[PDB]
């Protein structure tokens, strides 16, 4: 369990690194917020950026989206079948 | 006393044996009930 | 010969692969023929 | 019975050593593999 | 130090299954074996 | 890596073919790949 674990996190940890997918003109810029600064959110707010919710959800999705896939998919398999023989077999043989 | 540890031998010989054909399945997907478990626990990362 | 090689199955040699070696779980696609050789070899020997 | 034996086995050990028939080209490719591994075989198992 | 060594082993596993790379038409050919088994290996060694 | 590759032999994987089968005394031509990729990554695998 304390292996998977240590292993599983080490995995997760490579996911919060931005790709170059993760930028995209098109899909989303960030420079819209400008348009948000620019005479358009008067107070110290956080309101009027709601409105960009829709757009920032598809460009996480075009980011993960291949990157989680391609861990479960092929790496996480391997892992967990090699880790299962590498150490019950050695127990295995220090019980005869 | 000169059988009784043949037979103790041959138990740890034979016991690998049965660890390793049960270690075995599993690697390949012969074991059924590992690959129900598996695939349930790919399906609710993929819908997570 | 003719019914051991007519239930040849390739999750069967692939099974023996992995047996063979005790600490790689991950065999090439190469490594089927040579463990159909020995596999239909050794078993066909048994028979004489 | 230990003298046939012995000769029996002995040729049983030649039949691993491939022929010249062992490779056509016909029929059948070691390369098709690559039509499997080119983008083909996602997971490292083998099912396909 | 356990989880460093399991984590080292699991990538270790990985080289041994053949890249698309390994095979290379120009760099090497399986079938030139085959210049050493048309009555080119008479006694069955492995020194040519 | 670089002095590990650069003394292989032929005369070293074709060694552990014999021994990985403690039966078969003839492996074919294609085994001294296999076996070197073994010999190759778990040597290495050793030096992490």
């Amino acid at each position: 369990t304390k292996a998977l674990v240590n292993e599983a996190r080490t995995e997760c940890d490579r996911y919060v690194r931005e790709s170059p997918r993760f930028y995209d003109e098109g899909t989303f810029s960030i420079y819209q917020f400008r348009q948000t600064l620019q005479q358009t959110s008067q107070g110290y707010d956080a309101q009027a950026i709601v409105e960009a919710e829709p757009a920032i959800k598809e460009l996480l999705k075009l980011d993960f989206e291949p990157k989680v896939f391609n861990t479960v998919r092929k790496n996480f398999r391997q892992t967990v079948n090699n880790t299962l023989k590498t150490h019950l077999l050695p127990m295995a043989e220090e019980q005869a | 006393l000169t059988l009784l540890n043949q037979e103790m031998q041959n138990l740890g010989i034979e016991f690998k044996k049965y660890m390793s054909a049960q270690i075995n399945d599993v690697v390949i997907g012969n074991d059924r009930e590992f690959d129900q478990d598996f695939t349930k626990l790919k399906a609710r990362m993929v819908a997570r | 010969l003719d019914e051991l090689l007519k239930t040849f199955s390739v999750m069967n040699a692939y099974k023996r692969a992995t047996e063979s070696h005790p600490r790689n779980s991950t065999a090439p696609f190469i490594a089927v023929l040579v463990e159909a050789l020995y596999y239909l070899a050794n078993e066909l020997e048994d028979a004489f």
